[PDB]
DNA sequence: GGGCTGTGTTTGTATCAAGTTACCTGAATGGTAGGTGGGGAAGTCCAAATATTCCTAGTAAGACAATTGCATTCAAGGCCTGGCTGGTGAAACCTGTTTCCTGGGAAG
């Protein structure tokens, strides 16, 4: 009937963590590419295998960003994450300076 | 033009362990580009190991400690004996 | 071309959706502001240094396999589409 | 006139990857100026060890999921099974793949 | 007189902060190395530039790890460290499979 | 040659002064047992990648240049001694 | 950047310190030895600010 | 015998800025690894530049590329316009 | 006690790949001659490792004091879930154009 907080939610985990499919679409993560290319230099084409290549690596980030943040959270006694995490997830890895 | 590959290669290899097994196309490519990446890992690292003995000369020697570096503990132990045997092999022939 | 607000275009359950791979069961709303921006510095690190590439052979077309030696560069290695 | 039979250097090894194509992408590809003729032998072989190993595991998982062909999450799930294939294989990702079925056995439900 | 916890301390991380000197000293490391080094090959010998060449590598790791640990100490409202911050900054990073 | 317990050789206040480096006030008495296993895995990945230098020019001293070469294989580059 | 930081602490010459302290105190050119330790510099000074005495 | 070096070019850059300043051995040596590391980067990257392209040429416009890639951000609007001065003065002159 | 979502089993076809080959060229091999690189054996000198003591500094320890860390309780906020609406994303279709794409070619 009513669902405990907690129970589609741990759903979710084996369900993504079964599949292959594309999470990020590809029409608003292709036009996310036509904003930072636009700087360096406008007039560009991307071949599609391209623009896969970067939709299969930063999805390749940010769950290997998110599994290192959730460390984070479970290590503060906490089940949730929060962007205190994240900024202190990459302090220690040295992805920003 | 001609793409050279190493695709046939991998049935070559799939058809000994797994005779009843095919592999898919996007598949393919990824047993191609494991191969070519860890092509140039080991010869990028014998390359390197060149320059620090002050040799020009690639020997199989060399290939065997670049192998011996990128490899980790159980891998390490069996491909070194796995190329010797292709080298007694190869050099006892011809 | 120009089309902006499309940082925005990462949406609020397609970031949940890569929280749940990751293995993370409750979230905050405030990482919805944080995954955009560390987002974005990834694709300006790669995009950065894959137009360097195209711009070299004076290519048109940022195609496959500068993607794939731009993520050579950076140390994470993408198999599958070349290189 | 004709000449003898040419018998191929992957058959003279008992090998399988070549070392035809081998030898001369070590001559050009610039890693030394001359390659000896049993590098490309040995290095033939050590790409032929690792790509039994991951297609033994590949093959395993696509028989413990009923499958005849191996598709790209059967790599991505022989690699990160196998603590010493990952290992090599730690900052790699490979495409089309997931990750692993994980949970930290804190989040179980209460 | 007497000192209150907290006051000898703060003036130990001004003072390592700014002094460049040995902190492990030599040969209680210069004897660590012996023990590693007996498995792989015995019988070998060290040039002293080497040696000092890894007591200024695992000096280079360990206050880049005890930097990356009092994140985490503080980011769980504590000011102590405690070894499930180190096992857990060390998963983040990727230091240890 | 064997000399054991030499993993003991890193006293309790060289680690406490290590930690004083780092910028932390107040530690643990279970740091001890942690800190000295987390070095001798840094150690057991340097001089098992020095030494396949050593034994490959087949030298018997490992030197200067060798564990800096180590140091650059795991993305860890130590400048002043060379290499 | 060397030179201020030899200048900034009373020096002629430029030892390491000044070496690991010219790098890390530029932002930019941090990022480039993000990764590279340099020998016998220690640490630039830093607390937390958390563990400031009371 | 003899070991190359460019330590002795470090003081003709450190009399440029900070006449009044010598400096250190052991920091001579690391401005020396500073320098041979951040060589086989730039050339390294240029190196592999040249396969990427297909050609067996090492020109002035790959170091260009190989120097807009690893250096970042306000350092490669410098470097690329500290090298075209000493490139357009050396090709006016001889 | 009941329910929901995940899971499984069976069929058909489309698609993807497996198959065999035709050629044709690219490349892969065979036989050789040449030089060069490297490998091997040596030696004086070189750098590190040891045996020692000596002294000293900080390491180790025992005691004490106070803060912090922990565990509980309190209070509510924030987030998860779901009933709903719709705007866009994607898949299928069509193409002209643009760019490449080596490749060859001319001309200064
Ligand atoms: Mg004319």
């Amino acid at each position: 009937h009513r669902y405990r907080p907690g129970t589609v939610a741990l759903r979710e985990i084996r369900r993504y963590q079964k599949s292959t499919e594309l999470l990020i679409r590809k029409l608003p993560f292709q036009r996310l590419v036509r904003e930072i290319a636009q700087d360096f230099k406008t007039d560009l084409r991307f071949q599609s295998a391209a623009i896969g290549a970067l939709q299969e690596a930063s999805e390749a980030y940010l769950v290997g960003l998110f599994e290192d943040t959730n460390l984070c959270a479970i290590h503060a006694k906490r089940v949730t994450i929060m962007p205190k995490d994240i900024q202190l997830a990459r302090r220690i890895r040295g992805e920003r300076a | 033009s001609r793409k050279e590959s190493y695709s046939v290669y991998v049935y070559k290899v799939l058809k000994q362990v797994h005779p009843d097994t095919g592999i898919s196309s996007k598949a393919m490519g990824i047993m191609n580009s494991f191969v070519n990446d860890i092509f140039e890992r080991i010869a990028g690292e014998a390359s390197r190991l060149a320059h620090y003995n002050k040799r020009s000369t690639i020997t199989s020697r060399e290939i065997q400690t670049a192998v011996r570096l990128l490899l980790p503990g159980e891998l390490a132990k069996h491909a070194v004996s796995e190329g010797t045997k292709a080298v007694t092999k190869y050099t006892s022939s011809k | 071309k120009v089309l902006r607000d499309n940082i925005q275009g990462i949406t609020k359950p397609a970031i949940r959706r890569l929280a749940r791979r990751g293995g993370v069961k409750r979230i905050s709303g405030l990482i919805y502001e944080e995954t955009r921006g560390v987002l974005k510095v990834f694709l300006e690190n790669v995009i950065r240094d894959a137009v360097t590439y195209t711009e070299h052979a004076k290519r048109k077309t940022v195609t496959a396999m500068d993607v794939v030696y731009a993520l050579k560069r950076q140390g994470r290695t993408l198999y599958g589409f070349g290189g | 006139k004709a000449r003898a039979k040419a018998k191929t250097r992957s058959s003279r090894a008992g090998l399988q990857f070549p070392v035809g194509r081998v030898h001369r992408l070590l001559r050009k590809g610039n890693y030394a100026e001359r390659v000896g003729a049993g590098a490309p032998v040995y290095l033939a072989a050590v790409l032929e060890y690792l790509t039994a190993e991951i297609l033994e595991l590949a093959g395993n998982a696509a028989r413990d999921n009923k499958k005849t062909r191996i598709i790209p999450r059967h790599l991505q799930l022989a690699i990160r099974n196998d603590e010493e294939l990952n290992k090599l294989l730690g900052k790699v990702t490979i495409a089309q793949g997931g990750v692993l079925p994980n949970i930290q056995a804190v989040l179980l439900p209460k």
